[PDB]
């Protein structure tokens, strides 16, 4: 019984749904929605009346908003970067370009720290505090940083990949979860590095928790559990802590006298205070009671879709995104503790928006607009928990919009 | 088999501190840590001195709760017990004791060894150690004397192993160690 | 015994100083090489006191080091100082700098001593095995032998397969030959060695012959002169049990022997501890469920409680081999608990542990309604066994047992005809239907249930009550729900006086009811009439000032209208709440109070009506308020929030899934 | 909260916490608290401990504290102090920020 409970607190009526692009991405406020068109437009549709769209045009395949868990960051056809502000006041549209970045100073500055490869591929990992992570040339994962006063891009770090240059430019994702960065090689390994430090605090082989190509993994933001979706709508999730132990091999990463000893006797330890009183209390606590990262400081196949990129995992949940032409978007959840999914249809002219922050529910962009796509709240129930929350006005808003 | 034979004081109803511990083997041990000398002396001495207080606190609970000539062969107190695996052996055993006025021998004997004859001998080696050697006021010969200890476990106890000696056999024993020493 | 003089001697060599050692290892140098004299021997003793009462290394100068090793090569010293120092080489172990050798010595009692130097070492540079092999090349030639044998027993002890299979049947052949008198010269100097470890040689590792004198040489050590007689028949039995496993031939043998055995060994007083080797037996290979086994599991106890190490032997037996049990031997183990409970009255201390195993290995279907009980009435069981020895007793040999406390009354009310039946219900050996309240019997032992060994069986109850529960917990259904609820609600209050043993089985079995009750909410509800009694009656506040708050809470929270359930059994309930709560407003302590304030406005918020009856008489109540100050405060978490009715309505009655951490961070997507 | 929380002093150390509490220093008074659950075996101390969650809760902290209110309500040993966190939990985590205040 999972087929929707699909509200929608703001509309958007589909003449702009008729030129916004395939995929968005939402900031946690509501301060756009931007997506890319198949002509190298950056479509913004500012769902913050009316909704009027805003045109952003280059030669731009990467891009992406400020998350501060809009600045929009995009690279252009010539491995140029560009920061271009845009500002949702009273409803207009406007947006002004702020800061630009040229071919020839991003291979000076890659140059500059000694590394003799001239700059072919720049995928970006990560856009927070006007600080940026790239995997340069897909093997330098170089930390820019755009500070105040209109400094200039200087790598406060760069660290080569403590790897061969047989996978070093096989790396598919880099993904940035508080510190831990990974990046994943096609081949079926993630060297989960620091960025503080650049060293390869430890392994995690993909292969030995058995297809292959994996083309993104998912990082819960506790660092707890990590599902790698690959290229044939495969995606599976193992518990860090777990898949570091029990594995551990790949894993790198008279009263005192007597007491101490047994801290320092460690072929054994004792347990040592052997009267016949405190004797008991061992009984009854053995009859009453009968991770991996501290060190470094089933499977989803709906029986093909296009991308199939998870928006946000969780702790106990997972929730992912899938869009197909001839039926419409599916949008699935799994839970990670209880291992249930729950995967509804929807209508054709759909697409996700990246909610780039803390609300992890699919906001899907529908005919008439927003729309959070939520499993198991009835009306009823949703509405009552309004008012049980504050005033009955809101439930009138929440059961007249619909 | 019997891991220890021991000597330890017995508290009055001061920690319980073995005069005499003689360890009749060793353990296998492996650490990353190379074999030191620091570990396995501590362990092999803590797991002693653990079953000493394990006897104390017997004794004692019996001494409380049996009503027999409270505070003499067959009339001092005895008893066993099992031990707790990690606390701190790593095959768990069975403890043998009897206590005389405030010196209770143990026996750490393995579940595969005669109780009674484990009873019987301890009793013998208590007589034999309380007369050959008569501590019943200078109780420093216990300590500055122990070479009369080694030389009574010695005959009579051979590496951990307990004999069904009678009385021919205890007369050659007997006609064996009686002047060796003045 | 313990002289001071002898306390500063251990002090002294334990803090013995690194120069003042220095200078005894000079001293020990010049001294030993030297002519030696009583200054040898007066100085090594001091040497192994010093290094012996040392738990932490003492690693003093190598020269000392050297001249023991050499020393003990050294064979014109004598036997006293050759003795001291294998001592020495035996107890500084283990070190990694082993210059010893394993032939370095002709002598055999040398040897011997060597062997123990060796042997405390471990196999960390591989010795075990050099020590074996180098045991083995020694008595290669004519041996005698017999010396040394206790170190191949130990080294099978520590190693069980190094001894090489032609080096294992020449033992064996050694052996067979060293067979052959008995107890009841240099030939029978062997035999006793051949004796002293054929359960552990059998265990680790002329055969015609074998068969006819040493196979036999097991019984003969008892049957083929009376403390020895007593600890050979346990090794005969245990001896005969091993040829039973390693030969399935010969369990027949040895249950035969048993059987034999039983003209005496049932009816022989003093030789009760050679059956529980003979129930080992049986069990591995069952004995006779009336007399043999029946009075190891309830003849005995009732007879001869009073050893502390006989009752080790049985319990362990018990405990020992569970995981082997049968159907028929469960049945058994089963239908005697009162009388194995005659030891842990007795003899505790070593035998509760062993219970906290066996009792979840012995659970019944019915018989926990009375195994309540039976747990219940242990000090008052240990009381009356005193009893029974105080008056069956000849004043000559009276001394094993406790007559040495308030003896009159308690005796004359053994004689007084009015409790003629009880006590042979409490003392009884089978448990076949529950029996009456032990407060007849609890006013009879009041000058008793204080003694050292009752006081001893009170603190062994409270953990084997623990274990019964978890072993029932799991175990429960309807009716043995609602038979246990009951029991605590009869037993809260009727309790032996013993000290500080209420105020245990209390806690056990109050915050065990709630573990029932969150098995089965609906415990409330099918128990109307008896909570309303106990929630209506102030004594029952008075007198049971923990257990109060459990019931209140559970009744105003499993008031529950979400098939049995009416609508005016809230109302009832309400009454009876409100009476309590008007009357009582060890007495209702500060938590009876705010559960009492919480049952009422959480269980009028369930009825329309009675939440004016809140707003006239639990507003009332917080005016009047308005542990004391959180009677005050608890009130309101249904007084203004059961106010409004819509968020009141659910709250109170939460789904499944409010303790797991996720399962609501979806119920908040809504907007 | 400078201590672990092993003490026999936590009858007298719950009231000052809960006296205190408030939506500063969260992360350390919720390590303290957790240690302290287990330390709790009488009516008192697991009053007091609800005391400082209700404190929590009029400060209108929100995040971990559903774990925090969780495991005192899911690891106490008196059935009331259980049920008190039950119901102040569920207050924090159902109600918006004035109503709280004014429906609690």
């Amino acid at each position: 019984m999972g087929r929707v409970l699909p509200m929608l607190l703001v509309p958007v009526p589909a003449e702009a749904m008729g030129q916004l692009g395939s995929r968005a991405q939402l900031r946690t406020q509501p301060e756009a929605l931007g997506s890319l068109t198949a002509a190298g437009s950056l479509q913004v549709l500012s769902l913050t009346r009316g909704g009027g769209r805003c045109c952003l045009e280059g030669p731009f395949w990467h891009f992406l908003w400020e998350d501060s868990r809009p600045k929009l960051l995009a690279l252009g056809e010539n491995y140029e970067l560009l920061i271009y502000e845009f500002n949702l006041k009273d409803g207009r549209c406007d947006a002004t370009i702020l800061y630009s970045c040229s071919r020839e100073a991003l291979q000076k500055l890659i140059d500059d720290q000694d590394i003799s490869i001239s700059l072919l591929s720049l995928r970006i990992l990560s856009f927070h505090n006007n600080t940026s992570l790239l995997f340069i040339n897909k093997c330098v994962i170089l930390h820019i940083i755009f500070p105040e006063r209109d400094a200039a891009i200087r790598v406060l770090n760069c660290f080569t990949l403590p790897l061969p240059a047989q996978a070093v430019d096989m790396i598919i994702d880099t993904q940035l979860c508080r510190g831990i960065l990974f990046v994943l090689s096609s081949l079926g390994w993630i060297y989960i590095f620091d960025v503080v430090d650049g060293t390869y605090v430890a392994h995690v082989d993909l292969a030995l928790h058995k297809i292959s190509s994996f083309t993104s993994l998912k990082v819960s933001q506790d660092l707890d559990v990590a599902v790698i979706v690959s290229s044939s709508n495969s995606a599976v999730a193992l518990n860090l802590n777990l898949y570091f132990r029990q594995h551990p091999g790949h894993l790198l990463c008279d009263d005192p006298v007597n007491s101490a000893y047994n801290m320092k006797l460690a072929k054994f330890s004792f347990q040592i205070d052997r009267s016949w009183k405190a004797q008991l209390s061992s009984l009854n606590e053995t009859i009453k009671n009968s991770p991996w990262f501290q060190d470094i400081l089933k499977i989803m196949h709906i029986s093909e879709p296009i991308e199939l990129k998870c928006v946000s995992v969780t702790g106990f949940t997972a929730l992912f995104t899938w869009e197909v032409e001839r039926m419409g978007y599916t949008i699935t959840l799994w839970d990670l503790e209880t291992q249930g999914m729950q995967c509804f249809s929807l209508g054709t002219k759909c697409i996700p928006v990246d909610s780039s922050g803390d609300q992890q529910l699919c906001f899907v962009l529908t005919e008439n607009g927003l729309s959070l796509i939520l499993f198991g709240l009835t009306q009823e129930e949703f509405l009552n928990r309004l008012m049980i929350h504050g005033s009955a006005s809101t439930v009138d808003t929440l059961c007249h919009l619909n | 088999m019997v891991h220890a034979f021991l000597i330890h004081t017995l508290r009055a109803p001061g920690l319980c501190r073995v005069l005499y511990s003689c360890v009749f083997g060793a353990e296998k041990s492996d650490d990353p840590r190379p074999h030191g000398a620091e570990r396995d002396r501590l362990l092999r001495k803590e797991q002693i001195l653990a079953v000493a207080r394990q006897v104390e606190s017997m004794c004692r609970l019996q001494q409380q709760a049996s009503g027999r000539p409270p505070m003499p062969l067959h009339e001092a107190p005895r008893g066993a017990f099992r031990l707790a695996a990690e606390n701190p052996f790593q095959e768990p055993r069975t403890v043998v004791w009897l206590g005389v006025l405030s010196l209770g021998f143990a026996l750490v004997l393995d579940a595969h060894e005669n109780l009674l004859l484990a009873e019987g001998t301890l009793r013998l080696l208590t007589r034999l150690l309380l007369d050959h050697l008569r501590l019943l006021a200078p109780s420093t010969s216990l300590l500055l004397r122990a070479d009369r200890i080694e030389g009574i476990l010695t005959r009579f106890l051979p590496h951990g192993q307990l004999l069904f000696l009678n009385d021919q056999f205890v007369q050659g024993l007997e006609k064996e160690f009686s002047a060796a020493w003045p | 015994a313990f002289s001071a003089g002898a306390e500063s001697l251990l002090h002294q060599a334990r803090e013995i100083q690194d120069e003042e050692l220095r200078r005894f290892c000079s001293r020990v140098t010049k001294l030993l090489q030297e002519a030696p004299g009583p200054a040898t021997v007066d100085a090594l003793q001091r040497l192994f006191l010093i290094v012996s009462a040392t738990k932490y290394p003492r690693r003093l100068e190598k020269m000392c080091v050297d001249l023991l090793q050499t020393t003990l090569c050294l064979p014109a010293s004598p036997e006293q100082l050759q003795v001291l120092c294998a001592a020495i080489l035996r107890e500084m172990s283990p070190f990694n700098d082993l210059a010893l050798s394993c032939d370095h010595t002709p002598n055999t009692r040398q040897l011997s001593l060597v062997a123990s130097v060796l042997l405390a070492q471990g196999d960390r540079k591989g010795e075990i095995r050099c020590v074996s092999q180098r045991i083995f090349k020694i008595l290669e030639n004519r041996q005698s032998v017999r010396p040394l044998l206790p170190i191949l027993s130990k080294v099978i002890g520590l190693a069980p397969g190094i001894l090489m299979e032609d080096q294992t049947n020449l033992l064996s052949k050694r052996l067979v030959d060293w067979l052959r008198f008995t107890v009841l010269t240099e030939d029978q100097w062997v035999n006793m060695q051949a004796f002293s470890m054929l359960r552990k040689w059998l265990l680790h590792s002329p055969r015609e012959r074998l068969r006819e004198v040493a196979f036999e040489y097991c019984q003969r050590l008892l049957e083929q002169d009376s403390d020895l007689q007593k600890a050979c028949l346990v090794e005969a039995v245990s001896v005969l049990d091993v040829l039973c496993r390693q030969d399935p031939s010969f369990l027949y043998r040895t249950l035969s022997c048993l059987k034999a055995l039983h003209r005496r060994l049932g009816e022989d007083p003093g030789s009760e501890r050679a059956l529980v080797p003979l129930a080992q037996f049986f069990l591995n290979h069952a004995m006779d469920a009336e007399a043999v086994y029946g009075q190891l599991l309830r003849g005995l106890p009732s007879e001869r409680f009073h050893s502390p190490t006989l009752a080790f032997e049985v319990i362990h037996f018990c405990t020992h081999n569970l995981a082997l049990f049968d159907s028929h031997f469960l049945s058994l183990l089963r239908l005697s608990f009162p009388s194995l409970f005659k030891f842990l009255a007795w003899n505790s201390p070593p035998l509760t542990a062993e219970f906290v195993v066996l009792l979840p290995a012995l659970v019944d279907a019915g018989t926990a309604v009375e195994m309540l009980h039976a747990l219940l009435d242990l000090p008052c069981l240990t009381a009356a066994l005193d009893l029974q020895l105080r008056s069956t007793q000849t004043p000559s040999e009276r001394l094993l047992w406790d007559i040495s406390l308030r003896v009159p009354s308690c005796l004359e009310a053994f004689q007084d005809p009015q409790f003629q039946g009880l006590f042979r219900h409490l003392l009884r050996t089978k448990a076949s239907g529950s029996t009456e309240r032990l407060t007849p019997l609890h006013q009879v032992l009041k000058p008793m249930a204080s003694c050292a060994r009752v006081t001893q069986c009170a603190e062994a109850v409270p953990v084997l009550l623990q274990a019964f529960f978890s072993a029932v917990t799991q175990t429960a259904d309807g009716a043995l729900i609602n038979q246990l609820a009951l029991l605590l609600l009869e037993r809260s209050d009727s309790l032996y006086p013993v000290p500080q043993y209420e105020a245990r089985v209390h806690g056990v079995l109050s915050s065990q009811l709630l573990v029932l009750c969150k098995l089965k909410p609906s415990l409330v509800v099918e128990l109307s009439r008896e909570l309303l009694e106990f929630v209506g009656s102030v004594s029952s506040i008075h007198s049971r000032a923990s257990v109060f708050t459990c019931v209140v809470w559970a009744i105003g929270e499993y008031l529950s209208v979400t098939k049995r359930c009416t609508a005016e059994q809230i109302n009832k309930f309400f009454e009876a709440l409100e009476a309590l709560l008007f009357e009582v407003t060890p007495c209702c302590p500060p938590e009876v109070v705010t559960a009492l304030m919480t049952t009422l406005t959480k269980l009028a918020s369930r009825s329309q009506d009675l939440i004016p009856r809140v707003s006239l008489f639990l507003s009332k109540m917080r005016t009047l308020a308005q542990g004391a100050e959180s009677i005050r405060t608890r009130a309101s978490e249904l007084l203004t929030l059961l106010k409004m009715p819509s968020v009141a309505q659910f709250v109170f009655t939460p789904p499944a899934g409010v303790c797991q951490p996720r399962y609501h961070r979806d119920t908040n997507v809504a907007l | 909260v400078s201590r672990p929380g092993r003490d026999e002093a936590l009858c007298w150390h719950l009231q000052m916490l809960a006296k205190v509490a408030d939506g500063d220093a969260q992360s350390a008074t919720l390590n303290f608290l957790q240690a302290a659950a287990a330390h709790c075996t009488n009516w008192d101390l697991q009053q007091g401990l609800l005391r400082v969650c209700r404190a929590l809760l009029r400060a209108g902290v929100r995040g971990g504290l559903v774990d925090l209110l969780q495991v005192l309500a899911r690891q106490l040993e008196d059935p009331d102090g259980r049920d008190h966190a039950r119901l102040y939990y569920i207050l924090l985590a159902h109600l918006a920020a004035p109503k709280l205040g004014v429906a609690l």
